[PDB]
């Protein structure tokens, strides 16, 4: 298993969520391949789990200024995957 | 020492029917995050072990519950109780609850047979 | 429910339309494709294609989703509308009687009392007919029952 | 049919208590729309209003009034109750209000002395 | 000016403020050069006209899925600058 470190960026949640966060998405990152697809599956399953409505970017070079409820935002690199996570709704 | 065990007995106790309230609610309910179709189905199963573990207590006194299951959407919640009894035998408890996305409010009314 | 099994008719109506309108946005999505290819500078206003695909896909998606799960939990207005024509059959009956016993036939009754208690009973007669023919009509467009 | 007057005069009017209600939400609430800071009087109103009329009857009844008042956003709102007495002397009765921006549920429950 | 044809790759939205969205993307392009201050001044101008709240991301290489609210959802191109803006939360 190729340890694709949490290295973290901006982040204001749990540490729990934060890392539960890292092993199932960077599970979508080894099935698959297509960011949108990442995508789907990080954004779907924390809908599922820490309930709607997330928002999900799978990518390597943006710039997001968004507004997210509080203790809700995960954004940091896993290789240079750049994985953004806010919850709003 | 016996009447105090009879009456401790015979009066109805806050803390057990909060307990009694706060385990209905954790077991029909518990982390559950909030859908509307099934509110009628935790409401159900609320009272109804609520109900149950009071009348398993023997404790001699006709039993009225009540929820009110609300969610978390900056809906205000208020539940207001005044009523008319025997105070020195007939109590209530109101166990209010809350999840990341839910209130739950039980109110238990327990009058003197 | 009725005006919903309405609607829940009209949705059935829309069903193919849906169709024929999908192909025609096929159609519609090859030949906006020479659009492109013929290098034309579309309006700022002129919406453009994927737009319009993604939104109309949504559009059949929830419909499917929704409409159609609607239309399976539709056993409660079954019941409910079986009910209401026994209570219109009852009704029927009870204005079948009435109408035995009221018979004004003699004409030693004054002709115009007699007039307006037969309209009283013509007016309560339409009412029945009305609700006859809305409970047949919603029998047949929900057409489950 | 002396015996079947004074059952009524003793029985829990389910009509009787719910007009009780409405009239008590209707005085005090009326049409005004939704303040938070006046939920709280609200509800003391409806449920004080609703106790005086219910001994204002002189039934036997220990009244329970409970009010939930919640403003409209959109919430799915359920209130449910099962309790145990016997059914044949106390009664319960649950009003629903609701107009463009509120909904209050009142429960009333009469349980014979 | 620089004729940055814009084609608008998903919407549900009216045209009049998809068409809002490609002017006021341009005019953010022309004014700042870090695609972070792209997304915040797209972001806090629809923030100010039509009520908060939404989210706005600019990018070259990227997949997004994402829930939105109904007619409150665009994703267009810019030069080469891929544009999302949606309204949820």
């Amino acid at each position: 298993m190729c340890d694709r470190k949490a290295v973290i960026k901006n982040a204001d949640m749990s540490e729990e969520m934060q890392q539960d966060s890292v092993e199932c998405a960077t599970q979508a990152l080894e099935k698959y391949n297509i960011e949108k697809d990442i995508a789907a599956h990080i954004k779907k399953e924390f809908d599922k789990k820490y309930n709607p409505t997330w928002h999900c970017i799978v990518g390597r070079n943006f710039g997001s200024y968004v507004t997210h409820e509080t203790k809700h935002f995960i954004y940091f690199y896993l290789g240079q995957v750049a994985i953004l996570l806010f919850k709003s709704g | 020492m016996e009447d105090y065990q009879a009456a401790e007995e015979t009066a109805f106790v806050v803390d057990e029917v909060s307990n009694i309230v706060k385990e209905a609610i954790e077991s029909a309910i518990g982390g559950n995050a909030y859908q509307h179709s099934k509110v009628n189905q935790w409401t159900t199963n609320v009272v109804e072990q609520t109900l149950s573990q009071l009348t398993k207590l023997g404790k001699p006194f006709k039993y009225i519950v009540t929820c009110v299951i609300m969610q978390k959407n900056g809906a205000g919640l208020h539940t207001a109780s005044s009523c008319f009894w025997d105070s020195s035998t007939d109590g209530s408890c109101t166990v209010r609850w809350e999840n990341k996305t839910m209130y739950c409010i039980v109110s238990a009314f327990g009058l003197s047979i | 429910t009725s005006d919903a099994v309405t609607f829940i008719t009209y949705v059935q109506s829309l069903k193919r339309k849906i169709k024929q309108f999908e192909k025609q946005v096929e159609l519609y999505r090859n030949g906006q494709r020479l659009l492109e290819k013929q290098r034309f500078q579309f309006p700022p206003s002129w919406l453009y294609i994927d737009n319009i695909e993604g939104e109309w896909g949504a559009f059949n998606d929830i419909m499917r989703r929704k409409d159609s799960a609607i239309q399976q939990q539709v056993a409660n207005l079954q019941m409910k509308i079986v009910q209401e024509d026994r209570a219109v059959e009852s009704r029927t009956t009870d204005l079948l009687t009435d109408w035995e016993k009221t018979k004004p036939v003699t004409g030693n009754l004054r002709p115009e009392e007699a007039l307006q208690a037969l309209t009283i009973y013509e007016g309560k007669f339409g009412r029945l007919k009305d609700d006859r023919e809305k409970c047949a009509k919603a029998k047949e467009a929900l057409e489950l029952t």
